[PDB]
């Protein structure tokens, strides 16, 4: 018959194995004829001064243009010709750099991205011609709202820590950046003992392994010592940023309080409850039959055109709430509805939507790690900020706890009478003022 | 009547139980207070000054 | 079938004569309260039926100002009253009752 | 050791009646099953456009088994997922949950597709989603140009519109959906795809449930192929443009020749923020042109049809400049100039795309459905990616040859004054 | 190798009870926000890309 929980144990354990210079190489076997090989870095944006930081994402631009052993053209050439597809992503805490190949090419895909990991050929000619690219990406980031505030939501909640730049770096730091500023920060944070070699699909364990000796060994000699470079937590301040603009047709809003961050146990809890309020958009069919009280309201009333929940993970801190576009006239009501369900669910929380917020993330975990490139990414995300791969059995052992006593006592700890980082953009007179949005925090029934 | 008779709503009572014990607290202590009712007050030992 | 349930049918068109919602021309279903599962019954008509109903109400309430009953061939007879509304209006219900019992677990 | 348990194979069966069943027992803690039916947009005709859109947004309203708050709330409730995903042939009902809850959720699909109601309050209140639905999707340029590049194309099926027309919102009715249901949605125009399902189960839920006769019969209307050209004067900064002309139906040898030249002449990026070394098209312009551009290898294969040829994306007054250096560098390979080791690169980023295309359980049964519907049969990877070595490269020339010669059809929107007619290419 | 998506050409809609809608498969876009200009259509009376059933534990 093959039930649920028997098919958990199915899926075959994450082989983690450290290198004699600090490389982790982690992999999970299956039968795919494709795979996906990649390198997690911890560091992103939280790494970096205020006069640095565009670098990471400077370094993510100039990282497939041409290496030492492939110069310019070389490694799109040899990468496109083989099929495989080469990628990279930078975020506040985490840089990756990732290929998706068939795995009888799994040789040549580690060769590949050791290359680039290390022989990075930052070629004065090159970084010139990417800060035009660069800057151009800025005009096109401030055209999208949902970019925007949640760059503002952070720039508010994270006031004056590492945690308030973003990703790509102010326009000054662009055009600032030299070839110096670039290499000074890869030797300060492309170092073995702060990387992941993950891979997923038709390998075997021993083939990576034998790899990741054959190409990224040559970090050791002698290393660190003179420069140990550990993460300083972050103030969460509860504020508001305003950006009126009523020339943009629809209102965004972002509200978020200080989460734990990603070690913390009841990130599960928080996420059941994220799912019983869950998200929405004007194209779900749903419309007024839609469990999720505050998606219901919304479609009944055209509330607005979408809003999601979110469980923004840092190390020992992050941003938890909710965010919706909505026509200039809707703010309120939006604003009313979605914290009256922050409160209900504090309060007043059940067994049966509670259930089904365990439901959807069971179908959320299985649906999510999908495939060779859904994995590896777990993969090296998870060994950065778990230390190991915890186990989908572990994973459903730790959803099904969650009863509607978890759900209440957990969302009182972090949403209960706390203060908000609340980051709005466009048409936002209707927009609450920021001592009614604490006021909705509590209840005064309760 | 007897739509409110299910699971959830017991769930929803037990939840509220507390809550609404302790806003009868608030009800009788402010009553007891305002009238000055000296049949409960002969209990408490501070406010017990008032020796006839 | 019966001859106590024959009785029964003629104790119900007594009743309905007696309530004379059909001196006014009315259909028993026009003169329904408006709660939430009637307003949706109403809502839920095709064009035919609402424009009918409409009529039939504008009709009565033009008779009832001006204190008239119709002349005795133009009022609904007992026995063709069609309950238009029954059918739209258990469905509400229907609905209703599903929604109550999915709000109880 | 950490190795995995050994795979099982795919079980396929064609039913007497014409109904195809196939499940794979992969293991997964979720389970997917997919309705696949010959139902898309190129069945409708003049007088019913937009009903296969009014039907695909229909979904969730009232069926005989269960009501529109039952099928909400019950799927919710288990965490699952009830899509419709409409292609211009197909209409693919794919439902998606943990492997306990399949029973609730094939019940839901069956009720979906073998027992709707359309009450006519229902879709009288769903016929304004029609206009939200559209206006989401046209706000991708590429969705407009490539409805008109088949409109241009044929006079017929595949013209169809695939988003209702404008002056049918509001007015396809609750008949419309039942006659489109009834002789579209029947035995000999449907197959069953389970993953994370038993064969038995699959099988018995089909002979039980999935037994409807009395619909129509092939493929449809011929799809007749006229070519044309469709244009949008927009104002919207760069101009969108496609060029296409017939190529080959899906299936045939030919087909695939047409999409290893798709990957001589380029297909999407591979590399984030990459020249395209090895995209033929994109070097071709790029020589002449300096602005922002795209330019991409357009191939879109049906049952009866097919559309080859390539798309644009330039600034206005590049436009004819872009257009030109594509329409030349396709000529070129026509001629004759296209290298041994050109062809092997090509093969392999089709190979190792199709490959990874199947990878996830929704591109795997998506697959498995395609092929059930388009070919009455389930062919293995392995013999996929024989039959693309099969190709030869003169057939992949004979295939740029075919095109180069071939009456036209192209769609562009922007600001069209220095974009060619077919006439000046 | 019978599928829209595993021939990368001709469009694609999806709706859903959960999930947000999609449109399309193959045509160029992600090799033109490369030579970075395209500014992207607002939200003008519209939806949400990226959809969302991929959160983590």
């Amino acid at each position: 018959t093959a039930t649920y929980a028997q098919a958990l144990q199915s899926v075959p354990e994450t082989q983690v194995s450290q290198l004699d210079n600090g490389l982790r190489v982690a992999s999970e076997q299956s039968s795919q004829p494709t795979c996906t090989v990649g390198v997690w870095i911890d560091a992103g944006s939280r790494y970096e001064s205020e006069k640095n930081n565009g670098a990471g994402y400077f370094v993510e631009h100039l990282a497939f243009k041409g290496t030492k052993n492939r110069p310019g053209n070389a490694l799109e050439k040899e990468v496109e010709s083989m099929g495989a597809h080469l990628n990279a992503y930078s975020t506040r805490e985490h840089t990756a750099y990732y290929i998706k190949a068939l795995s009888k090419d799994l040789p040549k895909a580690v060769e590949l991205l050791a290359d680039i990991v290390q022989n990075c050929s930052l070629e004065d000619s090159q970084i010139e011609k990417e800060r035009d690219v660069i800057l151009q990406e800025l005009q096109e980031n401030d055209t999208s709202m949902r970019d925007v505030v949640f760059n503002y939501l952070h720039a508010t909640a994270f006031q004056g820590t590492p945690l308030a730049q973003s990703v790509e770096g102010p326009s000054e730091n662009v055009r600032k950046l030299s070839r110096a500023d670039l290499t000074e920060y890869l030797s300060r944070h492309y170092k073995a003992p702060r990387m992941v070699l993950a891979a997923a699909g038709g390998l075997e364990h021993r083939q990576l392994l034998d790899l990741a000796q054959k190409h990224f060994s040559g970090l050791s000699g002698t290393y660190d010592e003179d420069a140990v470079p550990t993460l300083s937590p972050c103030r969460f301040t509860g504020s508001q940023i305003c950006h009126r603009e009523d020339g943009l047709p629809l209102a965004h809003v972002a509200i978020a309080v200080e989460g734990p961050g990603w070690a913390h146990p009841d990130n599960v809890a928080l996420q059941v409850a994220n799912a019983i309020i869950g998200h929405y958009d004007c194209t779900y069919g749903g419309g007024a039959h839609l469990s999720s009280p505050l998606a219901s309201i919304a479609a009944t009333n055209k509330l607005c055109q979408s809003f999601q929940t979110f469980n923004i993970c840092y190390a020992d801190t992050g941003l938890l709430g909710a965010h919706f576009v909505c026509d200039h006239m809707s703010i309120d009501d939006m604003m009313f509805v979605l914290q009256g369900q922050w409160m209900r669910l504090c309060t007043s929380a059940t067994e049966s939507e509670v259930l089904r917020g365990k439901n959807l993330l069971r179908n959320a975990l299985v649906s999510h790690l999908d495939g060779t490139t859904p994995v590896c990414e777990d993969i090296g995300r998870s060994l950065l900020t778990y230390g190991r791969r915890i186990p989908l059995a572990e994973w459903e052992s730790r959803i099904a706890e969650v009863d509607a006593r978890v759900v209440r006592e957990v969302c009182s700890k972090y949403f209960y009478d706390q203060c908000p980082a609340v980051a709005g953009f466009g048409p936002i007179e209707q927009l609450p003022d920021y001592n009614r949005i604490r006021s909705g925090m509590f209840w005064l029934r309760f | 009547l007897t739509r409110f008779l299910g699971p959830r709503y017991r769930q929803l009572a037990r939840n509220w139980v507390p809550t609404a014990q302790l806003w009868g607290a608030v009800g009788a202590v402010g009553l007891v207070w305002a009238t000055d009712s000296r049949l409960i007050l002969d209990w408490v030992p501070y406010i017990n000054g008032k020796f006839k | 079938v019966s001859a106590s349930s024959r009785w029964l049918e003629g104790i119900r068109k007594w009743y309905y004569n007696a309530a004379g919602f059909n001196k006014l021309g009315l259909m028993r279903d026009d003169t329904i309260h408006e709660n939430d599962d009637v307003k949706e019954a109403i809502r839920r008509l095709p064009e035919n039926l609402y424009d009918d109903r409409v009529f039939r109400i504008k009709r009565a309430l033009d008779l009832s100002m001006r204190q008239q009953i119709l002349p005795k061939e133009q009022w609904t007879k007992y026995e063709e009253d069609k309950s238009y509304l029954e059918p739209y209006l258990k469905e509400v219900i229907r609905e209703r009752k599903e929604r109550e019992e999915w709000a109880k677990k | 050791a950490g190795v995995p348990p050994h795979p099982q194979d795919l079980e396929f069966t064609r039913l007497p009646n014409g109904l195809v069943i196939a499940s794979l027992e992969n293991y997964a803690p979720a389970s997917r099953i997919g309705l696949f039916i010959k139902a898309g947009s190129r069945y409708e005709n003049s007088n019913n456009l937009g009903t296969s859109h009014l039907l695909r947004l229909a979904s969730s309203l009232t069926t005989k088994g269960a009501s529109s708050f039952k099928i909400t709330r019950g799927i919710e409730a288990v965490g699952g997922k009830l899509s419709v995903t409409s292609t211009r042939e197909n209409m693919a009902y794919t439902v998606e949950c943990l492997r306990d809850d399949v029973d609730i959720l094939m019940e839901f699909l069956l009720n979906v597709t073998t027992a709707p109601e359309f009450r006519r309050w229902e879709v009288a209140a769903l016929q304004p989603q029609l206009r939200i639905d559209k206006a989401v999707a046209l706000q991708n340029p590429q969705a407009h140009v490539i409805e008109n590049l088949h409109a241009a194309a044929y006079r017929n099926a595949l013209a169809n519109s695939l988003y209702c027309p404008d002056y049918r919102i509001g007015k396809v009715t609750p008949v419309e959906l039942h006659d489109y249901v009834q002789n579209h949605f029947t035995s000999a125009r449907m197959a069953l795809i389970g993953l994370g399902v038993s064969h038995p189960v699959l099988k018995q839920v089909a002979e039980q449930f999935l037994n409807i006769r009395g619909g129509l019969g092939l493929s449809g209307a011929k799809a007749k192929y006229h070519g044309g050209e469709i244009r949008e004067q927009n104002g919207d900064s760069l101009v969108h443009a496609a060029l296409v002309a017939e190529s080959a139906a899906i299936g045939s040898a030919e087909a695939n020749a047409f999409s290893v030249l798709q990957h001589v002449l380029g297909a999407g990026p591979h590399v984030k923020r990459g020249s395209n070394a090895t995209s033929s098209l994109y070097q071709a312009v790029a020589k002449g042109v300096h602005q922002p551009f795209d330019v991409s290898a357009f191939n879109a294969s049906y049952s009866d049809s097919g559309l080859f040829g390539f798309y644009t994306i330039s600034q206005a007054a590049s436009a004819g400049d872009v257009i030109k250096a594509a329409y030349n560098q396709v000529k070129t390979i026509a001629q004759g100039n296209l290298s041994n080791p050109d062809v092997q690169a090509a093969k392999n980023k089709l190979k190792a795309g199709y490959l990874m295309s199947v990878e996830s359980s929704e591109g795997f049964l998506d697959e498995v459905g395609s092929q059930a519907l388009a070919a009455g049969s389930y062919t293995p990877p392995s013999t996929v990616l024989q039959q693309i070595d099969a190709v030869a490269d003169a057939d992949v020339i004979n295939a740029a040859k075919k095109f180069v010669s071939g009456r036209k059809s192209m769609a562009a929107s922007g600001n069209l004054g220095h974009t060619p007619f077919i006439d000046e290419l | 190798m019978l599928s829209v998506a595993a021939r990368s050409g001709p469009f694609a809609p999806v709706l859903s009870a959960t999930s947000r809608g999609v449109a399309g498969a193959l045509r160029p876009l992600v090799q033109a926000a490369v030579p970075a200009t395209s500014e992207s259509p607002v939200l003008d009376l519209k939806r949400s890309v990226l959809c969302r059933e991929s959160l983590r534990g």
